[PDB]
């Protein structure tokens, strides 16, 4: 569905819990995962700096 | 894949057949649960029979009375399909009926009923999920030749043809057998493998799963392999974080504090005691876990002292001195102590003498071959 | 072969240290560090 | 294209999503797939897609 800006936050937010977790691997592909999903949309200057 | 029988079970009733844990009431109360809801007359007729306990006739009659209708009223279908539906019917009639059997615990009828059901059955992938039902009943009651065979049997068919998921649920059962029969090394390899896409849930939760690769990797593998298959493992580390006892056992080890390691070692010793696939394994893994670290320690030492050892290990030195003594004779580890003055020399043999030994070893066996190859053929 | 009838006639590869009795190591190391 | 020189013309149509489905198991073969995962849908997915 829509407001892929909040998918774009979850997915970064899973990311970070892989992170935090230890499972580097799999917060490296929810990360990229927030980056496709994020470069198909318009960033906010907060959003791209979370991202970044 | 379904649990039939949930293995949950065999470890109550083991667990409860233990001293110093019969009639905790808890153990007994989940088994009681389990057995009522699932209908298991045959297996608490069989549980009564082992532990000696008082029968509950008006529960068990009960549980018997609706144990019977159930399979009068599944065999009554299977044979409706005979009579009317195809093969395609008729097997899934089967199928469920010795699905019941193993709920139940009529363990030689559900066998008989599966053989009949593979014999009868034709598709790939159903064969295979009555072979993962031997093999789980065969797990369920420990009995080693049925499991091997019913092991070689989906290995077979895997071979003539199988797929990636069935693959995984088989090494899980191969682990889960070599975990039995004390083969750490390949459990340590299969579990390893399968630890990133553990799916047979129906055995145990992934919790469950991840100790026991921590446990077989940690007495399997040596350092640099732990280090890059566990250590650095993003799936072990991930649950290894909701586990934390589990996790100061294995890095407790590796940063080689070795008096954590002990704590961690005592208490892993009493879980896999109270544990039932490891029950028959604990002196032994917690032996060959304290020569590991006592290796591991003598590996960068050319002369340790008791009193060092002992402040390391966080124990006596009197208690050292027996550990080392006992392993010593026993050849496990290359040091010699020296009491008169506490010290712990490390003879461990130059790359050179181990080649030179290894070759007289090796030679003498190709040799006793030749001979015994020479005096079979020149008369 | 020759048979010599003439002489009248756990999967593991199990070890002598396993024959060993002595107490669990959990209680051995409690003990040892109750006393130190 | 003369007959006698070329006698027969073979045309090699993008398959038609049956022949989608054949060519994704023949290439999936030597493949660890995932259960529940559908090279049928994968077919259905690619259409006018050549082998």
């Amino acid at each position: 569905m829509d407001d892929k800006a909040l998918l774009v936050e979850v997915q970064l937010l899973e990311s970070k819990t892989y992170h935090a977790l230890s499972n580097l691997p799999k917060a490296r592909a929810a990360l990229t995962s927030a980056r496709t999903t994020a470069n198909a949309i318009y960033c906010p200057p907060k959003l791209q700096a979370t991202l970044d | 894949l379904p649990k039939n029988p949930d293995l949950r079970i065999a470890q109550l009733r083991f667990l409860l057949s233990l001293p110093e844990h019969r009639g905790d009431a808890a153990v007994r109360d989940e088994l009681m649960a389990a057995v009522r809801d699932n209908n298991m007359a045959p297996y608490y007729e069989a549980l009564c029979k082992s532990l000696d306990w008082q029968i509950d006739v008006d529960l068990l009659n009960k549980m018997k009375k609706a144990n019977e209708d159930e399979l009068k009223r599944l065999d009554e279908e299977l044979e409706d399909a005979e009579k009317n539906l195809g093969e395609s019917e008729i097997r899934d009639a089967m199928m469920a009926k010795a699905e019941y059997l193993c709920r139940i615990g009529d363990k030689e009828g559900a066998l008989t009923a599966f053989r009949k059901t593979y014999d009868k059955t034709v598709a790939l992938g159903h064969r295979l999920d009555i072979v993962f039902y031997l093999l789980r009943i065969g797990l369920f009651y420990m009995d080693n030749d049925l499991i091997t065979r019913n092991t070689e049997k989906a290995k077979s068919l895997i071979e003539e043809g199988g797929d990636w998921d069935r693959r995984n649920r088989l090494k899980v059962y191969q682990g889960l057998y070599c975990v039995a029969i004390r083969d750490f090394k390949q459990a340590a390899e299969l579990f390893l493998d399968t630890v990133s896409t553990f799916t047979s849930y129906e055995l145990m939760d992934y919790k469950t799963f991840v100790t026991y690769t921590v446990y077989v990797s940690m007495i399997a593998l040596e350092r640099p392999d732990l280090r890059e298959k566990v250590i650095k493992g993003a799936e072990i580390l991930e649950v290894l974080h909701s586990l934390p006892a589990v996790r100061q056992y294995l890095f407790s080890l590796y940063e080689c504090r070795y008096s954590v390691f002990f704590q961690s070692l005592a208490v892993v010793e009493q879980e896999m005691k109270k544990d039932w696939l490891f029950a028959p394994h604990y002196r032994y893994y917690v032996r060959e876990m304290r020569i590991h670290a006592y290796s591991q320690l003598l590996e960068s030492y050319r002369s340790l002292t008791l009193g060092y050892m002992a402040e390391a290990f966080g124990v006596g030195v009197e208690f050292i001195d027996q550990e080392l003594s006992r392993f010593i004779a026993a050849g496990r580890l290359h040091c010699k102590i020296d009491k008169v003055n506490e010290i712990v020399e490390t003879n461990r043999p130059d790359s050179k003498n181990w080649q030179y030994q290894e070759t007289i070893k090796k030679g003498d066996l190709l040799l006793n071959r030749v001979q015994k190859l020479s005096r079979v053929i020149n008369m | 072969d020759d048979e010599f009838e003439e002489f009248p006639a756990h999967v593991w590869e199990d070890n002598w240290d396993d024959d060993n009795v002595e107490d669990d190591f959990s209680n051995q190391l409690r003990a040892e560090l109750e006393k130190h | 294209l003369r007959p006698g020189r070329i006698d027969r013309k073979i045309e090699f149509p993008p398959p038609n999503e049956e022949a989608r489905l054949d060519i994704l198991k023949i290439h999936s073969r030597k493949m660890n797939l995932t259960r529940g995962i559908n090279l049928r849908k994968i077919a259905e997915l690619m259409p006018g897609a050549s082998g």
